[PDB]
């Protein structure tokens, strides 16, 4: 398996999906892996499925239960269907429509569409069934860092880029992009699960902030990490915790008021992705470039 | 045809990818050397001590391949001008790492992007690096024609793209370059890789880059329109641009993925190749001058120096000019000797400065074309050419021609002249001292005689060309003033430059000059209105000359005698470049000065700002009498 | 062979050029004005003689003039005549013919030295050279033996003295050297050495070692006629021709066809045959032939990180790594006995690994000897650490540990059984191997081994006006005008003269147990010289003991054969120094240093004193 | 890097105000560190790092008796020509109370850790004599609760017009070096005929002791100077302020100048080409403090209203020797 683990997503039934890249050595490729045993990862021998891609994987997300949406370095969006037996992984499609590395992807509320952001500064709306681009949006002026689909609305999503802009979208509107002091660059976006009014964003300076779109005002923020915040994930908990991942190699779990509850130094390299177990809601799985796959017990 | 390269930010197997782009028809590949998403930490534990390999090995290619086929690329996560101090120091270390590695591989060029106004620390680091080993490695700056901000789709509700007029702002990207370029002190190892987008801006935004060292033009696949067959094509305006870029002989780079997936990447390249072949075929002048494009040469001094053989050879290899001289002589013959007297009145016709005698053969052909009597003299102070002349004379011309080996200022001629024919003009007309030579040779002209040419006039025009400014800058020699190269002119076929105002006449001379108070010194002042923003680096110089009435010669671009490649333009540089904003006027001053031994020019810009006076007392450049 | 034909008679320039072209020659030496066509410049009436003064330039193309025609000064021109009128006239005429040869753009022009005093000839030629900075080369026709010392002893009252004249027999060289000196060592001035029937003592021939000989002139007279009528040469003449071919000089034929049975292609073909029937051009020798007398600044692998292809040429040298492997192997057998082979593993560190040829050598030695080793590859160049770690992951595994740091810095985990280095320059310690190993010593076991265990530098005085001029041309703006003479250069020496046997300069031993470690040195060397010559510099070589009887050397006497990893080093001197036969050259050398720099100073103190070169390392320092 | 001559030290010592301030700072620190009752039982180890000919030593003594506390003294100096004077003094006058240590403070393995360290390693631009690196090396032998006098310092810059001084610099061109090297190096000079174009602003600050685990004495500063006049930029004047102890400070900055003190003159950073500045425009200048294992140096460039070249890149024209 390639050393640099990029993504880790839990399925509803407890199965773990992993996306790995090789960022050094002769071959710069990527791979997808499915572990129906979560504690057996990362070992390749004890896996439920696996596949090798032409190119590495930057971001990754489920499509329901059998679909796997991949943003590849090739500039392509690849959709990988799962096998009838859930033993093989097969490429349903792979479209080269972005001009540069596709850096982020997310699936919308309807589950029949997705949104992608690339280093080519463009955002693209995809019909996963028809397998075409519906809208191509050159709204930013720098490479698109993160795109986060709204959980409860099909036409709405958030995006953030190195042009220091956070755009709230609405494809129904004629000018779908809407911008909301210019601090340090935004790096990660996470809608709040129960309140589609508010969300959170991390910056490159290691500060995580909480925003209410209605009040269009930064109600709160906290200096969690010493370095860039690469990911933000809420828990499915009734009152949801917030996980924050950084390049300082730490994981931090925060309350509703952005205070530090949990913090793990177990990783010795970058922390990439983190998903909570939908089986045991107090368990949290993190991955990184030290090829570690850690399971965290959260009080 | 075209030299080309392919731009990629994804290379899974370097060998396979290079083979693919080689079979696609490309001449080289631009690729990253470390993985573009493989951010590295240098200061802080633990990722500081991340175990290698940090990238792929150098053994994967041959030194041949590294040296000729691979343009390196700076990873995009590196931001040396970040507002964050940590990212600043880290990007510094990473930029040093990737650059030193590209040098370790010995890459012919390395790409770095300008995509914001402030790249001060980027320039600081790159300058530091360049001054560590006097290496060859070129550095291409990826600069967009239109900033991504001024190119974004107007789809933001509360941030509308103003559809207003902003002359200066539309040029902002050039400004970026010019600032960066300036901080690095005009390093010859720093060039432009101009990137081209969908919407092309006003023609002045494009013209800003005239005279800039563009080595590469970057074409994305996005800007390619899909024609009736499904092929990739470009707009008519894009094609006008591509022609302009091809004259500068820049390399063309393809970026983006295959949107016209029906075909293969050879389709874009083949559109280009087709365009290059379907270019107006090179007329005789252009092929000769193409080798001398922006090539500097010291002005010849046929008076002080005796010219070599092949120099005369290239002078003679120019039919148009001698056809004109023959026609002028012919018309003057018809005017001077009436029809009835053709057999009884012979004309004394002296070629002053004969060389190897093309003017002599021209005088003969004119004499018979016009049907009149002439006695000929061929005066020449270069004895090495007098050899050729006397061989011709003995063998062919006979005693009709008299070869006179002396300076025309010295020669006590036997009989006064009916016509005197000269060729003593430089690229700046009088810069070979034709006025003084003819003034000395004038006394032995009949009180009603003719000088061919009868008149000449120099022309000047301000020009921007950081390219040629750097070429001059590199002419500094040991054992002389460090700035002497800026205080002397150069003969050069100007190519990559920007004319900033219409040429205007500088100095005129008329022969014969009957004036009792002869003074060949001059003080001229020229005001050039400039309707663009630009940077003054020098002044181009041309000339016009009246041989006889309506027969004239000119290298001036507007009135250029067509097909004539005897002269190239002259260039008067200035030490410090001068910014000029749209609407301002460039006021330049010129002097023709002399003493008993030397003649020379001085010059200075007095508006919009003052320069220093150039070549004062001819201290750096004199023309020997 | 590149060749030309010399003629003082050309009736039709076109026909003559065609003839010599069909004969197989590459170029023609001919006069440009007629050789008997003496001209007057001062005094009437012949002053006003009507032209043409010679034949036209139109008779050839510019390509032909530029590539095929060597001009020749008419022999009636005598700028050093004792007669004032002939002096001024020959001045004007020499200017005329030279300026004309430049007008034609000739690649070379011939002028003769056939007496002791050519002072005014040099004055005029120097004046001309400083009138337009043109390319035109000037070949000086100098005979090996003066015609006086070559005449037949058939004068009753003027006998050729049959005594021994060491200095006098070299007189022609003196001529050249004086002329050459008055023209201030102009690179546009070279030698066209002319060869006669009687060859002199071999020291007379050796005088021209290191001189810029571009052409060798062979007359038809000196060609022996064999049984068939062929033209051939003596055995000694052939020894000479081989020597001249190594310098790659052009060969010119002069004289008429005495072997009139044949055609002039016979003379040429004898040469062509000789040149093919020499040891065929090696791979080693053809590689180094491009670098003949080519100057390069010494690499500094400590201060500078070496490029990739530099390492590539370092590795492409089998003999040296075979030696290193054998040394490691013998040391292994000595340290670990036969019974312990599986129970005692040896810690073996490659300090300065590069791209790891020494690592593969250590491995091949470990298995050739059949012993256990644990390996470390230390390297401060990260661009090479890339290659190393790629190899390690792919091939070596965890047996090797790649350590990316300076050996003076590294806090190693466990002490070493063996340390293997490669930090030698052409002058041994000039890449600061002593300081690096001194820093890397503390983590060596109290009974461990350093490969190499010893090294020693060697120096020898050399004459080579050629290389002296090459150095002279290295003057740069924005620094001292003489800095180029105060710095060494790596160069495959070729056209030069060794004046005394190499002698050892500086030696270093590792491990250096000495409690008072001082890598500074003050050495004095006395080189007896058995010839007249001119000292221009000092060649430098090295020897190193890797282990016991396994050594490396570029010293010409003890040269490791077939090894092209190093070229010799050259320490020049600003002013050349004359040395008469029997005298002794006394050179002094210092190895100096502080916390940051190391450098050499040097000076000649006998037969005369030079200045101290590179004082305070002002012109050359080696970075620590 | 250089060992100072005798009369150089002599002019350093001929400045009472400064040593009065140093004495007062030492005195206050003594009162703060050793309480009243312990005056006889707790002796303070007080090291003069960079002692010269020992005016700071006599100042430490006068402060010890003015404050009435016990001190053991060390006078460290790497200049042996001044160690001569120091040891002569010590034998004759100070006795064994003072210990003269002839070595670099970055080298010296001191016997016992220090209560106070007193330095004088400031130039006209504060850190331009490399006081940060010297004290960073000499820091390890300081007690984990000790004091550095001075505890802080800060450099100051201001753009100046002076065609006079520009011509003076222009005339400093030397043979055998870059024709423009004189513009890429600073000069110490009592500025006189010149025009200050904007208020001085702080450039670089250093604090001692520097506990920070990630010590980096490199700096990248950007200064924006509003200019309310038409003029021509020729250079930048440089001054410094330093906190010896709390409210005892020194300054050559014209606004906050310590009065009567003539130990330092201002420093001048020139630029190659003069730059026109119209009223209302802002001069944006950039400064770097750079270093390696052997050298420390400054680079600088004007980025507004126009761009200059980067001055002294890679320290090619000016390096400060470590
Ligand atoms: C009739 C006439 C023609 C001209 N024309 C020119 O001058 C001129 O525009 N061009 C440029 C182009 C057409 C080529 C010839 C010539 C040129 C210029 C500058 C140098 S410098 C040099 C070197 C001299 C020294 N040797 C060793 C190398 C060449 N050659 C040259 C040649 C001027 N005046 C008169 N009357
Ligand atoms: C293992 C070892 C080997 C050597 N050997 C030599 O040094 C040496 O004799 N030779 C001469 C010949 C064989 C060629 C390589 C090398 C050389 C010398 C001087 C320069 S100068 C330069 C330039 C550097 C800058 N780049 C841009 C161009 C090349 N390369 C070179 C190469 C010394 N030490 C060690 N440890
Ligand atoms: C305590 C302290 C003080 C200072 N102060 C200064 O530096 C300074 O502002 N000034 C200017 C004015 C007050 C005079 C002394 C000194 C100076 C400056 C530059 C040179 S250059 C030179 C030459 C050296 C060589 N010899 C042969 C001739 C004199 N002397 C000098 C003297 C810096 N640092 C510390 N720590
Ligand atoms: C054809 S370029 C000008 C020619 O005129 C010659 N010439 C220039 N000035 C004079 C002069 N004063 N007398 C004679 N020939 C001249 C030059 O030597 C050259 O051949
Ligand atoms: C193979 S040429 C010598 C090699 O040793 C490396 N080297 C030289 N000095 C040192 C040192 N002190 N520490 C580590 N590697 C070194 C050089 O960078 C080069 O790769
Ligand atoms: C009084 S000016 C600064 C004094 O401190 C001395 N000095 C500077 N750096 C050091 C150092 N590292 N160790 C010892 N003395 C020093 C200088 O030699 C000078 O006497």
């Amino acid at each position: 398996m390639e050393r640099q683990l990029e993504a880790a997503r839990y399925r509803s039934d407890g199965a773990l999906l992993l996306g790995a890249s090789s960022l050094s050595g002769r071959c710069w490729a990527g791979s997808l892996w499915l572990f129906k045993d979560p504690c057996a990862a990362p070992n390749e021998g004890f896996c439920s499925a696996g596949v090798q891609t032409e190119a590495g994987v930057a971001d990754l997300t489920w499509v329901g239960e059998r679909g796997i949406l991949v943003a590849s370095d090739s500039g392509a969006v690849e959709l990988w269907e799962l096998d009838e037996n859930e033993t093989l992984i097969v490429s349903k499609f792979c479209k080269y429509e972005h001009d540069d590395i596709v850096s982020t992807v997310s699936v919308l509320s309807s589950g029949t569409q997705a949104v992608s952001g690339s280093k080519d500064i463009c955002i693209k709306v995809w019909d996963l069934a028809q397998q075409v681009v519906l809208s191509s949006y050159r709204a930013h002026a720098a490479q698109v860092t993160c795109v986060a689909a709204s959980p409860h609305k099909d036409s709405v999503f958030l995006s953030c880029s190195e042009d220091n802009r956070i755009l709230l979208w609405d494809t129904r509107c004629p000018k779908p992009a809407s911008q909301i002091a210019p601090g340090y660059l935004p790096t990660s976006l996470a809608w709040h699960p129960q309140q589609s009014e508010v969300f959170v964003f991390g910056d490159e300076n290691g500060t995580v902030s909480l925003v209410d779109t209605k009040s269009t005002s930064c109600v709160l923020s906290s200096a969690v990490h010493s370095q860039c915040v690469t990911g933000l994930v809420f828990s499915p908990h009734s009152v949801p915790f917030l996980a924050s991942l950084s390049e300082d190699c730490s994981l931090a779990v925060l309350d509703s008021s952005l205070s530090e509850l949990f913090r793990s130094q177990a990783h010795r390299d970058f922390v990439r992705d983190a998903t909570w177990s939908p089986l045991n809601h107090s368990l949290l799985t993190t991955v990184g470039w030290d090829h570690q796959v850690v399971h965290h017990v959260v009080p | 045809r075209v030299s080309s390269g392919r731009d990629l930010n994804c290379v899974p197997e370097i060998a396979d990818t290079l083979g693919a782009v080689a079979k696609q028809g490309f001449d080289f590949l631009c690729m990253p050397v470390f993985h573009p998403r493989f951010k590295r930490e240098f200061i802080q534990e633990p990722a500081k001590n991340r175990p290698g390999p940090q990238t792929r090995s150098d053994l994967l290619l041959s030194g041949r391949d590294w040296n000729t086929l691979i343009v390196g690329k700076l990873s995009p996560w590196i931001r040396p001008d970040s507002k964050v101090e940590k990212i600043r120091r880290n990007s510094e270390a990473a930029m040093l790492q990737e650059l030193n590695f590209g040098a370790y591989l010995g890459l012919p060029a390395f790409l770095l992007p300008l995509n914001q106004e402030d790249n001060t620390n980027l320039a600081r680091v790159l300058t530091n690096h360049i001054h560590t080993g006097h290496h060859s490695s070129m550095f291409w700056m990826r600069v967009p024609l239109v900033a991504p901000e001024d190119l974004r789709d107007d789809i933001i509700e509360n941030a509308p793209t103003t559809h207003t007029e902003e002359y200066s702002g539309e040029e902002k990207t050039w400004m970026w370059w010019h600032n960066f370029r300036t901080l690095c002190d005009y390093s010859k190892r720093i060039a432009v890789a101009l990137e081209i987008g969908a919407d092309l801006p006003s023609n002045h935004v494009i013209d800003r880059w005239l005279g800039e060292p563009i080595k590469a033009a970057i074409l994305p696949t996005s800007i390619f329109l899909t024609n009736k067959k499904g092929f990739p094509v470009l707009s008519k305006m894009h094609q006008r641009l591509i022609f302009r870029l091809l004259k500068l002989e820049v390399q063309f780079i393809i970026t983006g993925t295959n949107h016209h997936s029906e075909k293969e990447f050879c389709s874009y390249l083949q559109y280009l190749e087709y365009l290059s072949q379907n270019r107006p075929p090179p007329n005789a002048y252009e092929l000769f001058a193409k080798g001398y494009e922006d090539y500097l040469q010291s002005p010849l001094q046929p008076l002080m120096d005796n010219l070599e053989s092949q120099t005369y050879e290239v002078f003679e290899k120019d039919p148009i000019k001698y056809s004109q001289y023959q026609q002028a002589i012919y018309k003057c013959l018809l005017d001077r000797v009436p029809e009835e007297e053709k057999d009884t009145n012979v004309q004394v016709l002296m070629v002053l400065g004969a060389g190897r005698g093309p003017l002599v053969n021209a005088s003969l052909r004119a004499a018979k074309q016009a049907d009149r009597r002439i006695k000929l003299y061929a005066v020449e102070k270069n004895p090495n050419a007098v050899v050729t002349l006397e061989n011709w004379q003995f063998e062919e011309w006979g005693s009709q021609v008299t070869v006179v080996s002396s300076d025309m200022r010295e020669w006590v001629a036997p009989e006064k002249a009916d016509i005197i024919v000269s060729e003593l003009l430089g690229s700046f007309a009088d810069n070979e001292l034709s006025p003084e030579c003819l003034d000395g040779a004038q006394h032995f002209l009949k009180d009603d005689g003719v000088s061919i040419p009868g008149e000449y006039t120099s022309f000047l025009a301000p020009i921007s060309s950081s390219k040629l400014y750097n070429e001059v800058r590199a002419c500094r020699e040991k054992d002389r003033d460090p700035e002497a190269q800026f205080e002397m002119p150069y003969v050069v076929r100007l190519h990559n430059f920007h004319q900033l105002s219409a040429p205007q006449p500088c100095f005129t001379f008329s022969h014969p000059n009957r004036d009792p108070m002869i003074d060949n010194n001059r003080y001229c002042t020229l005001e050039f209105p400039v309707e663009v923003n630009t940077v003054l680096h020098g002044f181009a110089g041309y000339f016009e000359t009246v041989l006889y009435q309506d027969i004239t010669l000119s290298i001036r671009p507007e009135t250029h005698s067509p097909g004539m490649f005897s002269w190239f333009p002259i260039l008067f540089p200035i030490k410090q470049p001068i910014t000029v904003r749209e609407g301002q006027t460039i006021c330049v001053r010129f002097w023709r000065c002399s003493n008993s031994k030397k003649v020379w020019y001085e010059w200075a810009v007095t508006a919009p700002v003052c320069s220093a006076i150039h070549n004062p007392t001819g201290r750096s450049y004199t023309i020997g009498l």
